[PDB]
């Protein structure tokens, strides 16, 4: 009979309501001292989290994200989202946490695959600052939730969501992110987030490198010793420095960087992998930084790595053959002269 | 990195 999502409709009509609740609010506050009651709307009093909880679960199938696509539903996810976030500031409240991990789980799930619904959710620039503004919570599974959403949004965006990604400070945010996680599961999706970004534009490369510590820190992610059985800590921090390192060999002072955490050798290392993503990647980075540079061409001689290479440029993977022959390349015609007697 | 569902 009449079968539709109603009961979604109605989830959506509670969070729409809230949402209205809370804008009352705000469209009321008094500049600076609203007054001396002080009461935002609570969202434990209104039920939120079990309601946001089951749209969040219904968001992991397609046809119930169709259903949430036709009837606004990112929308009203990620406004509930903005708003906790804009009243409540960083809160380490569990109602409020949980809030918000699971609307940016749902967000999560509705942007993955859909090009529409990352535009609609980039182009709505006040919840993109309150996630954005996430990234220095406390709580370092929140962390985790809100850069899931940036490495879809960041993965197929156009040029206009792009340029908001930029625009909103999510690249130097992430990465500061990055260097403060103790959890390795947060630095899994932050690092696959900046991954993502670092390969968008020059602008999103040289601001991962000037973050303070950050090359060091990608370096010593190179040698992460992984919990989880698993090497996406190395392939996403390798797959950063790959993606930067053509900005980093035009600049001496972060190649000496690179050079004092012992880089060049554990590309070297990295050659040697299991993980032919470790080796392309680690094949890249060679690329860029064994090109107009006497001093780490000399010292890639020095380490074997034309022997190292050599072993390489017959692969039957293509980036692996690309990236080892045009480093080989490289090497061999800046043959240094003590390997000529 | 590529896209994924919520884990």
């Amino acid at each position: 009979g009449h079968h539709h999502h109603h009961h979604m409709l109605h989830l959506l009509e509670q969070i729409r309501a809230y949402c209205e609740t809370c804008w009352e609010w705000q469209e009321a506050h008094e500049p600076g001292m609203d007054q001396d009651k002080n009461p935002m709307p609570a969202p434990v009093e209104h039920q939120i989290c079990p309601a946001v909880c089951v749209l969040m679960k219904l968001s992991f199938d397609e046809e119930h994200r169709h259903a949430m696509n036709e009837l606004g539903g990112l929308q009203a996810i990620a406004e509930l989202l903005q708003v906790d976030c804009e009243m409540y500031g960083l809160t380490n409240d569990h109602y409020s946490i949980t809030l918000r991990r699971y609307a940016g789980m749902a967000l999560t799930n509705l942007t993955f695959g859909d090009v529409a619904n990352k535009a609609t959710l980039c182009s709505m620039k006040g919840c993109m600052r309150a996630l954005v503004a996430q990234l220095k919570s406390e709580s370092e599974d929140l962390q985790q939730v809100i850069a899931s959403v940036l490495r879809n949004l960041s993965w197929r965006a156009d040029v206009n969501s792009k340029k908001t990604l930029r625009e909103v400070g999510s690249v130097k945010a992430l990465m500061e992110c990055a260097l403060e996680v103790k959890k390795e599961s947060t630095l899994k999706s932050v690092l696959s987030a900046l991954w993502n970004l670092s390969a968008h534009c020059t602008e999103n490369k040289a601001d991962i490198c000037a973050v303070d510590g950050a090359l060091a820190f990608l370096v010593g992610t190179l040698t992460y010793r992984s919990q989880t059985n698993t090497l996406a800590i190395i392939e996403s921090g390798g797959g950063i420095l790959r993606n930067v390192s053509s900005l980093i060999a035009t600049n001496e002072d972060h190649r000496q960087i690179l050079r004092e955490n012992n880089c060049l050798q554990t590309l070297l290392q990295h050659l040697k992998s299991h993980s032919l993503t470790i080796v392309s990647n680690a094949c890249g980075t060679l690329w860029n930084l064994s090109a107009r540079n006497p001093k780490d061409q000399e010292a890639l001689w020095d380490m074997g790595a034309v022997s190292m290479l050599k072993n390489l440029i017959h692969s039957k993977h293509k980036m692996i053959a690309m990236g080892s022959a045009a480093a080989l390349r490289n090497l061999m015609a800046n043959r240094p002269a003590k390997y000529k007697d | 990195a590529g896209e994924s569902l919520y884990e």
